[PDB]
């Protein structure tokens, strides 16, 4: 099992919505049927900073 | 031609067959009326007295007037907040600046929202909106049959060179909406 971060840089002038996804999938040599639990995406709201 | 009404105005058309029915609400309206003016002259002894007509202005607050009209196919409302309804015949209603509600009915209507935030309902038949690539949203309904929204029919403005550049529109009707500004606000959007 491995755990770990990755960090992303948001733009100032970033155009997303009012609502973002990610997407991640696994891959091996092994080349085996895709599942669930191979597949992985979550939702989150997004604002935008005004002064 | 109901162009002359303020902001503060409205009217409201309702179709009785081949007849409308304008119901106009005037607040504050400004008026002229004719009463009697009294001009008098003294001759060195008991006075003699005239009067006469004498046209003048005046607001007299709270009007309400209902006007009929017969064989009109075209309405234009005034600055205000108006809500035009038309028949089975092609109309062509334009609501001009305010939050006007423009419904065409059956047939084949040209539907002209104008300024403001308009809900504007189509009916049956092939009807034309026509948009101007303004500030606000609007809600548009296009009901049976094929319906035409076009954007094309107003030369772009200086200002919106200078903001937006050479960039229009970004229209999807999956989603249902048109964006006439994109990334620079995300409310003058048109839902269809
Ligand atoms: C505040 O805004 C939300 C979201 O509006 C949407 O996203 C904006 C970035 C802009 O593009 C808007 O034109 C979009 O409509 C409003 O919530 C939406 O409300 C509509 C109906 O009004 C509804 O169909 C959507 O499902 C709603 N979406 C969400 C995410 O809530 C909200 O109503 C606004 N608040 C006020 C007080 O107007
Ligand atoms: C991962 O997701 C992408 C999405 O574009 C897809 O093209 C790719 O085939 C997927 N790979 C696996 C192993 O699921
Ligand atoms: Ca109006
Ligand atoms: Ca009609
Ligand atoms: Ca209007
Ligand atoms: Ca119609
Ligand atoms: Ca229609």
């Amino acid at each position: 099992e491995v755990t770990f971060n990755i960090t992303f840089d948001v733009d100032s002038k970033a155009s997303l919505g009012n609502k973002l996804l990610l997407k991640a999938n696994v891959t091996s040599e092994n080349n085996m049927p895709r599942t669930n639990k191979t597949e992985f995406q979550l939702e989150l709201p997004v604002k935008y900073a005004v002064y | 031609s109901y162009a002359a009404l303020g902001r503060q105005d409205s009217i409201t058309v309702s179709a009785d067959g081949e007849r409308f029915n304008v119901r106009k609400q005037l607040n504050n309206a400004n008026v002229y009326r004719e009463g009697v003016a009294t001009q008098t002259t003294a001759y060195g002894k008991r006075t003699e007295n005239v009067q006469y007509r004498h046209v003048e202005l005046a607001r007299v607050g709270q009007l309400v007037e209902v006007d009929t009209l017969e064989h009109v196919q075209h309405i234009i409302g005034g600055a205000g907040n108006d809500s035009i309804t038309g028949n089975a015949h092609d109309n062509f209603l334009a609501g001009g600046s305010g939050d006007d509600r423009l419904d065409g009915g059956a047939g084949n209507d040209t539907l002209v929202g104008g300024e403001g935030q308009n809900t504007v309902i189509g009916g049956a038949g092939d009807d034309v909106f026509l948009q101007d690539l303004g500030v606000w949203s609007n809600q548009l309904d296009g009901g049976a049959g094929v319906d035409t929204v076009k954007y094309n029919v107003h030369q772009p403005s200086e200002e919106r060179l200078e903001r937006m550049g050479d960039t229009g529109i970004h229209a999807d009707l999956q989603k249902g909406t048109v964006e006439k500004w994109p990334a620079l606000n995300l409310f003058s959007v048109d839902h269809v």
